């Protein structure tokens, strides 16, 4: 789950 | 600080676009659903019940799409112009408001009215499916995370924009102490400050395609569970 | 005089589903045509008036998909057929005479106003769309006339303006005693039987689908014109 402007 | 471009207005009404799309979306399946009930006399209170949900959905969407964004949006020069920061408020505002609304919307849909049509029908021809669910749940928890992005990232963030279910999550693995900070949940990935609308709108466009991806994923559950409701 | 049979309860339902197709037609289109009207500010009490009829046209469709035939409908001794016709074919005539009002003002009043005000034909109906307004109109009427004119239970009480407006205007001209391709004017053959009435109504269903789904045609391409 890659989102966009969010730090995983 | 971040001043308005002359794009602003546009950008404005392609993010309240997919809340109308979010909205529209359960109007739908939930006036099928309400329909239904109808026959139903066992069901005769949770139908109001749900009806009463649907007329605040279908009035947080004829107030998204009745907004004209460029009316509330001085440019002037590229000064003396809004603040970005100051357009977005409001609509973060709004998205929060009707994401706390399905969270309250969701839980008696998927969990308590779900319990109840089994304790009064006794069968399973108008409950969710277990594909639904996870819909629901997946569309919900993106449009939070998207809300919280809009917010965090302009640095607008206060106790008063805060969603639960973000504070649950931060709090609950606070105490556990969860952990060397991996992190699996959305609701504790942190939030990257944006640094200028030229990347604000770069990014909101990133989300557009991901939350219509769930929003279409969502829409397509709710055909099959209006299938099984087929008579 | 005639006794109904098992099969009349699904007939009713079924002819009710064609009414029910005629008000969701307009229903649907004119949904789309309020939507656009509200950012029209000099067309904002042509507006509610449209509103007030489209809540008549739900209301007249809810009440025809809440119908259950089978609780009024007993089968020795049992329910005469013209009997729990004259309910439906009530029915017919009022959705009628209210689309006739509602076609006016749609095709008529508002279309002169709307070109009037906006100076333009941007929000206007098609001349095709128009037609089809008409010619599913007549079709309706012919069939509530044959519905009542058929089993015997006209009267005064069922009569349709434009019906008998054809009749009056033309015993007063010539067109009176003539075969004549106005459609009101010809004659309704009384139904022998249970049987023949349920066969003849599905022969009219053929036809009323016909017209309604070319209906459905006009109305998707008026409704892309108001983009």
């Amino acid at each position: 789950p890659v989102l966009p402007g969010v730090k995983r | 600080d971040i001043k308005v471009t002359p794009g602003t207005s546009e950008l404005v009404e392609q993010i309240l676009a997919l809340l109308s799309r979010y909205l529209s979306s359960y109007i739908h399946v939930l006036n099928k659903f309400i329909s239904h009930l109808r026959r139903v006399a066992t069901l005769r209170f949770e139908r109001t019940t749900l009806i009463k949900f649907v007329k605040k959905l279908r009035f947080y969407n004829d107030s998204v799409l009745s907004y004209n964004a460029s009316e509330f949006i001085n440019e002037g020069k590229n000064p003396g112009a809004d603040s970005f920061d100051k357009v977005i408020l409001p609509i973060a505002s709004m998205f929060v408001k009707c994401v706390e609304t399905f969270d309250l919307l969701n839980y008696y849909l998927t969990q308590s009215l779900q319990k109840e049509i089994l304790s009064k029908t006794l069968n399973e021809d108008l409950t969710l499916t277990a594909e639904s669910i996870l819909a629901i749940d997946d569309t919900y928890n993106h449009f939070v995370k998207f809300s919280q992005w809009m917010i965090e990232s302009l640095r607008i963030g206060s106790n008063l924009l805060d969603l639960e279910v973000v504070q649950f999550a931060i709090k609950s693995a606070d105490e556990d102490g969860t952990n060397i900070g991996e992190t699996d949940n959305i609701f504790l990935q942190e939030i990257l400050p944006v640094n200028s609308e030229e990347e604000f709108q770069t990014l909101s466009a990133a989300w557009h395609s991901i939350l219509d991806g769930k929003l279409g994923a969502l829409d397509e559950e709710f055909d099959v569970v209006a299938t099984k409701w087929h008579d």
